[PDB]
């Protein structure tokens, strides 16, 4: 059990975009999408 | 009582008073409180313990 993806029918786009991304907890995403949102203010995660 | 009448009250200490400012005997704690007012045996029992609070924005 290690993948399946070829080069001619899948693409490997969802795999790439996991390496992009510096997130990995659910807070930190949390944190990122409050920034995101409400740019210019301390997120918490209460909030 | 305290260490501390309300005029020999200098920077970095404590400010909590103790008594009634009418009465004879009126001082503060007036110890290492830096940082902050209040003292740290205080400060818990001053603000309002266990903060939760949460709005939009
Ligand atoms: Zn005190």
């Amino acid at each position: 059990d290690v993948l399946d993806i070829d080069h001619v029918t899948v693409g490997a786009y969802m795999r790439n975009t996991l390496r992009v991304d510096k997130n990995a907890i659910r807070e930190d995403a949390l944190f990122d999408i409050y920034r995101v949102m409400r740019p210019g203010e301390p997120p918490t995660v209460e909030a | 009582p305290g260490s501390a009448t309300v005029l020999t009250l200098g920077a970095h200490m404590c400010k909590w008073p103790i008594g009634d400012p009418s009465s004879e005997g009126f001082t503060f704690c007036g110890r290492r409180s830096s940082e902050g007012p209040y003292c740290v045996e205080h400060a818990r029992v001053a603000y309002q313990p266990q903060q939760t609070k949460k709005k939009s924005g």
